[PDB]
């Protein structure tokens, strides 16, 4: 033929059916192996995810959210990412005392629920009513954007204390049990305005630490609204929205390192 | 520990490099020994 | 265009002087006009050589910068410029990616280029040296008047005058002359002065007295002569032309590189599009799809190993110029080892060139004298009184002399003045019995008559040196013959007797057996005169004879010959072994060629020529079947009316060649006969009638003390210190670096799937990609690099020199075992150890294998931050990016690992690593320094933004260690199976 007759060809075909065969029984094994130095509640390293990403519903074309107030379809593309965030929130979807917990309407402390442990069933996490997102289809004119901190197993978000000086000076500083969230820009053409659990513009402590998805599914994470019902219109503006804390620290790299990057026009 | 279990997000990446780039110099006094061992 | 130039030349010294007068339109006395002259020179054109047409380097430097490997990386070069272009129109990308990468992509051509010119060097300047031999300035007639005029202005018809001293200024036809002896080893390779005079004497006019030719010196006496030829039209000038002119053509070593470039290039472009539609059809973007084809052109092609190549041939020449070897094309370095064909030049080659004593006859017995330059034989005689007395007659009628301030150098090295055979005797008498000057002061000579022509004989009268005597001694020598019959007595180990017929009869059996060894005899007699018959005061007449010339002592013979060198005739037994036929193609005649060709192994003991059988068997040469001899001995006058095609069937029916008398184009002929069968030739050479079959030869190699520059100039490689011995280690050498750079490729070969792999499960399994380009090129032109050129220095695994030529038709330096063993079999490992240390990197960061498939869509979403893991936790763009680096880092320090076994499996191709051993320090630097760069590329800070490197947990380094083992284990258990049989299944399929 080619190379060989058709008994060299055999041989060769035998060859590497039970060479390949082998090594795919190999590569298998030291995946079995490692598998079984894993555990199923918690990763062996958590360096990686460490200080907590922020990210937002609206599906950014380049961290920005440009529309037209006087087009339909002009914002019908957040509106479905916008969507699909808050149509988990639902109260159908949050039903009996099992997996739910009805928890303080008021920012509270930790909720420690054991270890990370299958010595119980589905650790309860505590309910979240979409409804304590006041204002916000969504804003047509002046977006409502909402924030969410990202999941870290055993985490524990740390606020920080009114000891020295802070950005939004003591202002309803809950400091025993809210992680804050300021947006800002000098370029100061705007109108923030915030809606949370209790109505502060923050993260509730009680929704933490949170326990995997193993060890609690359906588990809902606190949501934080953000309104910019803004005087301006037909420019860019640059907004940033940052949490404080502890555990919270920023990149110059991840510019979604604990903090948001949204570049709202409304040219309409 | 509890909510000060701060060290579970936490990894010495500085010593790390420290001990890597000693290791990695090593290595190369020891092999210029091996090699000029007759040039 | 040169076939014209590769036939025998025709002339005109037939013609009578004054019919050759006609022709040229010249005068014999009182030559050309200044007018004339003038006229012809404007005719003719210049007594000149032109220069060849050269190829600038401009062209010979880009050249390379297109050659299979050089032309993807091209298209790979271009590809990202392409994507760059696409995305700096289409969406503002502030990255550096595609632009940097193909920036780096061109400069890997461009220095990759530079290697390979490197390697394809032609350092030619043939015609150069032949323009050297042309004197500036030449003596004419011109209107009865002789003037010096620039030899360039010299044309055909004027009267040309030459003496000793002066370069022949171009052909001439010889019409006066006046003890005239030219040089003619420009033509013949010997240096003995011929006469030159203007009578014709042979038919053949390169044999002839009445032609002086340019590129020759007149050595004695004067001469003039008409000029029939200028410049190109020269004798020797066609030489220079046919030389400077032939067509180099590629070297063995490079028709190899070319073939596997092929195969790598061929596979290339199979993968490259064969994934590039593979992903269209997948519904991939063109940019990505284009992405995806640079990572696949940088996968297949080894960026770094034509350079390793270069890197390993150079070492080899660097070890064989530390044994006085010089080579002047890096090629060159492995023709020797590939060679199954020596055509061999026999003076100054083969042998000194320099007439030696070879053998005594005295006392009715045979002696030899030791030819070898350091002398490494042993006596012969020194006791028998007739020895004593042969030696003065030796060293006493003999008048040459050592030049001044030769002290310093060995008796047999040193420049005498005098003809070669009393320089022969002169070396041979001041060796074994101290200074000859001594002798020669102790017996003052009084008289004596130089050797003539018609006398045939050379005597002397001394005062013999013994005090109770201090009478007058006669000695003298000549032809053997003549010297026999002024003989009546014969010195027998002391004591004088009668010539009786008996001893005379021994005289003639030594005469013919020293005659029969191709070497020159002469005789040698003395005779102490009467002392009542010669007082202290008698006046000797050497005009008229004197004194009594006859009734003298025959004390013996001695014999002479241009001796091999030392080393050769062991080292001709060393290339026959290797399976090397040897030939030898000589300007010298045939009796002289043959006996030096059985002194030194060409001819083995036993076999014939034709010649030889109708000797021995008393009958016609006709009636001799010529498949009885294995053994021949051409001359070149028979050469000239053969065909090439019975050329060829010489060349096929004998295993003994030898090919004498022959011309320069004569041996370019023999040359292309031999490569003509499918044979790789080498030839060795030392002077400039081996000019043209230096350049024709596969590899020239010329003498580096005794060669001419022309030949120097023809060759690849230089003996630089005449030591024929080094052509056997050169062939040793050229072996053993096509066996290690089998090894060194295959390492290098290997470590491309674990590159290409990665690329295509990316697109198969839509998982975050394994492996960057970037990474690629860390390991193809960084860590890799030491290693494979480390190869260079592997023992061989058996004795090479007992092996027959490798055939270029079947052998190749890539072959499909090669393959097979890199790409199907342990590259295949390597990939698997690869991505278990991606697997390992990311399920211990949270993404465990399962949830990996089809994950790149939303893993490589810029916006997309937050991507949930096997865990429930939420990942930013650049967090994800840094566990991805992270994984092209241990990927690559899984290479890194699994090619540290690699490296010591390709240490053998045959024995294992416990026979072997590892004596290499060179590739136990390279591990070390393998592992220091792999080490320094990911722990040195900022090395995460020039090469997106990442630190390593110690626990990632061990993740291919299991794998890196199961390749020793297996290759070592395959090795083991092909040395156990040598049948054929392991090694038909795997062995390299
Ligand atoms: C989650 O809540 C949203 C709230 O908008 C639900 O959307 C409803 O969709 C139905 C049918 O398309 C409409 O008739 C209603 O007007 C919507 N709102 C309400 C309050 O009912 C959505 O269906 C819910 N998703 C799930 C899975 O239950
Ligand atoms: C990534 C995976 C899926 C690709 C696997 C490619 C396999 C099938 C390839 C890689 C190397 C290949 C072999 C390389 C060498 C030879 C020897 C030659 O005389 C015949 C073909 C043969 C035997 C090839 C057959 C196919 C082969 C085994
Ligand atoms: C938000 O909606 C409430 C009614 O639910 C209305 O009273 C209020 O004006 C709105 N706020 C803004 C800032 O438009
Ligand atoms: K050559
Ligand atoms: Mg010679
Ligand atoms: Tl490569
Ligand atoms: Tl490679």
């Amino acid at each position: 033929f080619l190379g060989r007759t058709g008994s060299s060809w055999f041989k060769i075909f035998l060859f590497y059916l039970i060479f390949y065969g082998c090594l795919a029984g190999i590569f298998i094994g030291t995946i079995q192996v490692l598998l079984l130095t894993l555990s199923d509640f918690e990763p062996k390293y958590q360096d990686r995810v460490a200080p907590p990403g922020l990210s937002h519903a609206p599906y950014a074309i380049k961290t920005e959210i440009s529309f037209s107030i006087s087009n339909p379809k002009s914002y019908e593309s957040f509106v479905k990412s916008m969507h699909k965030l808050m149509d988990l929130y639902n109260e159908s979807s949050q039903a009996g005392n099992s997996p739910f917990e009805d928890c303080s309407d008021t920012p509270a402390d930790y909720i420690k629920r054991g270890d990370l442990d299958d010595s119980q069933g589905q650790k309860k996490a505590c309910r979240f009513s979409r409804m304590w997102l006041k204002n916000c289809g969504y804003a047509e004119g002046k977006p409502c954007v909402v924030a969410k901190l990202n999941r870290i197993i055993g985490f524990y978000p740390k606020p920080l204390k009114n000891t020295t000086d802070l950005p939004e000076e003591l202002q309803a500083n809950y400091n025993q049990y809210v992680l804050p969230l300021r947006c800002a820009a000098r370029e100061k053409i705007g109108s923030i305005e915030y809606f949370g659990l209790g109505g502060y513009a923050g993260f509730p402590l009680q929704y933490y630490p949170y326990y995997g998805k193993r060890l609690q599914k359906k588990y809902l994470q606190p949501l934080l609204a953000i309104q910019f019902t803004n005087l301006t219109q037909n420019m860019e503006l640059r907004i940033e929205c940052k949490v404080y804390g502890e555990n919270i620290d920023y990149s110059e790299k991840d510019r979604f390192r604990g903090r948001f990057e949204v570049k709202i026009e409304v040219k309409s | 520990e509890g909510p000060d279990n701060d060290e579970r997000f936490t990894y010495d990446y500085y010593r790390l490099r420290v001990v890597g780039l000693i290791v990695a110099a090593v290595l190369c006094v020891i092999g210029i020994i091996i090699l000029l061992a007759g040039k | 265009l040169d076939e014209l130039k590769k036939e025998v030349s025709m002339d005109d010294h037939k013609l009578s002087l004054d019919e050759l007068h006609n022709k040229y339109g010249t005068d014999l006395t009182r030559g050309l006009t200044n007018a004339r002259a003038k006229e012809i020179l404007a005719r003719d054109g210049p007594n000149s050589l032109t220069p060849p047409p050269t190829t600038p380097e401009w062209i010979k430097f880009c050249r390379q910068l297109f050659g299979g490997f050089s032309i993807l990386l091209w298209i790979g070069a271009i590809l990202c410029f392409l994507a760059y272009g696409i995305q700096a129109a289409t969406e503002d990308e502030p990255a550096n990616d595609n632009l940097y990468l193909g920036v780096v992509l061109s400069t890997v051509v461009i220095v990759t280029g530079c290697f390979s010119y490197y390697q394809e060097a032609k350092s030619s300047r043939i015609m150069d040296s032949f323009k050297n031999m042309v004197p500036q300035q030449a003596l004419v007639i011109r209107d009865g008047e002789k003037s010096t005029i620039n030899a360039e202005f010299v044309v055909a018809g004027d009267l040309v005058e030459v003496k000793g001293g002066d370069r022949i200024p171009a052909d001439l036809r010889i019409i006066s002359a006046h003890g005239c002896k030219v040089d003619n080893s420009s033509l013949t390779g010997e240096s003995e002065p011929q006469t030159r005079s203007p009578e014709f004497s042979s038919e053949n006019p390169l044999e002839t007295r009445n032609i002086a030719f340019f590129s020759t010196n007149c050595v004695e006496g004067t001469a003039r002569g008409v000029v029939v030829y200028t410049g190109d039209r020269t004798v020797m000038g066609r030489i220079a032309t046919l030389a400077s002119g032939l067509e180099v053509g590629r070297t063995p070593i490079a028709i190899e590189i070319e073939h596997f470039i092929h195969i790598i290039t061929g596979v290339a472009v199979f993968l490259g599009v064969s994934f590039f539609i593979l992903s269209l059809i997948l519904g991939y973007s063109w940019l990505e799809a284009v992405i995806f084809l640079i990572g696949i052109i940088v996968a297949n092609v080894p960026e770094g190993l034509l350079a390793t190549v270069t890197v390993c041939l150079t070492l080899t020449a660097k070890r064989m110029a530390r044994k006085n070897c010089l080579v002047k094309n890096l090629e060159a370095v492995e023709t020797l080892g590939s060679t199954s064909t020596i055509c061999s030049d026999k003076t100054g080659t083969l042998t000194q060139n320099r007439m030696t004593v070879a053998h005594m006859w005295f006392d009715n017995q045979i002696h030899e004298a030791d030819t070898t330059e350091n002398q490494s034989g042993a006596a012969f005689d020194k006791t028998s009184a007739t020895w004593s007395a042969l030696s003065r007659i030796a060293a006493l009628c003999n008048r040459a002399v050592f030049q001044a301030g030769q002290d310093n150098v060995p008796i047999l090295k040193r420049s005498v003045a005098g003809d070669a055979s009393e320089s022969a005797l002169l070396k041979c008498i001041e060796l074994c019995c101290g200074s000859v000057q001594g002798m020669r002061d102790r017996n003052p000579k009084i008289v004596e008559i130089p050797f003539n022509s018609t006398n045939k004989y050379q005597l002397s009268i001394h005062e013999n040196e013994k005090s109770s005597e201090s009478r007058y001694l006669l000695v003298m020598k000549g032809a053997p013959e003549r010297i026999l019959d002024r003989c009546s007595t014969i010195l027998l180990n002391g004591a004088e007797e009668p010539l009786k017929e008996d001893m005379k009869e021994a005289f003639q059996n030594a005469y013919l057996e020293l005659g029969g060894l191709g070497e020159r005899v002469l005789g040698f007699c003395h005779f102490a005169l009467p002392e009542d018959k010669y007082n202290e005061g008698y006046p000797f007449d050497a005009d008229e004879p004197n004194f009594p010339t006859t009734d003298l002592c025959f004390v013996g013979l001695m014999a002479m010959i241009d001796p091999p060198r030392a080393a050769v005739p062991d080292a001709v037994g060393k290339c026959r072994s290797a399976g090397i036929k040897v030939i030898m193609v000589t300007g010298d005649h045939p009796i002289t060629a043959k006996a030096i060709a059985k002194g030194v192994g060409i001819i083995s003991e036993g076999n014939e020529t034709i010649e030889d059988i109708a000797a021995r068997l008393n009958i016609p040469i006709g009636q001799v079947n010529p498949r009885d001899a294995k053994a021949c001995v051409v001359h070149g006058s028979d050469l000239k009316d053969l065909s090439t095609e019975v050329l060829d069937d010489i060349l096929h029916y004998h295993t003994e060649i030898v090919f004498a008398r022959t011309s320069p184009q004569q041996k370019l002929i023999i040359v292309e006969g031999c490569q003509r069968q499918g044979a790789i030739v080498a030839v060795t050479g030392d002077g400039v009638n081996d000019s043209p079959a230096l350049k024709k030869a596969d590899i020239g190699v010329a003498m580096g003390i005794s060669g001419s520059d022309v030949s120097k100039q023809a060759a690849d490689m230089i003996l630089l210190d005449d030591n024929f011995a080094s052509i056997v280690t050169g062939v040793e050498e050229g072996r053993l670096i096509f066996d290690n750079l089998k090894k060194s490729i295959a390492y290098t070969l290997t470590s491309n799937i674990p590159e290409i792999t990665p690329f295509l499960v990316f697109i198969i399994g839509n998982v975050p990609l394994p492996l960057g380009t970037v990474t690629i090129l860390c390991i193809d032109l960084g860590t890799d690099m030491v290693p494979a050129i480390s190869l260079a220095y592997e023992q061989a695994e058996s004795d090479i020199m007992k092996r027959q030529p490798r055939n270029p038709k079947t052998d190749k330096l890539v072959n499909e075992r090669l393959i097979s063993m890199a790409y199907g079999q342990i590259g295949m490992i390597q990939a698997l150890g690869g991505f278990f240390s991606y697997f390992v990197i990311l399920a211990e960061n949270g993404f465990l294998p399962m949830d990996l498939i089809g994950k790149r869509v939303r893993w490589d979403d810029r916006w997309i931050s937050d991507v949930e893991d096997s865990f429930g936790q939420q990942w930013t763009y650049e967090q994800r990016k840094i566990v991805e680096f992270t994984c092209h880092t241990s990927f690559f320090i899984s290479i890194v690992v699994v090619q540290w076994a690699d490296l010591i499996i390709c240490k053998t191709r045959r024995n294992s690593i416990f026979q072997q051993g590892m004596k290499n320090k060179i590739l136990i630097f390279g591990l070390f320094e393998e592992t220091a760069l792999a080490a320094f590329l990911s722990y040195c800070p900022g090395t995460d933004v020039a090469l997106r490197m990442y630190p390593l947990k110690p626990s990632w380094w061990f993740c291919a260690f299991p794998y890196s083992l199961i390749i020793f284990l297996y290759d070592e258990m395959r090795r083991f199976i092909i040395r156990r049989s040598p049948g054929g299944w392991v090694e038909q399929e795997t062995y390299y």
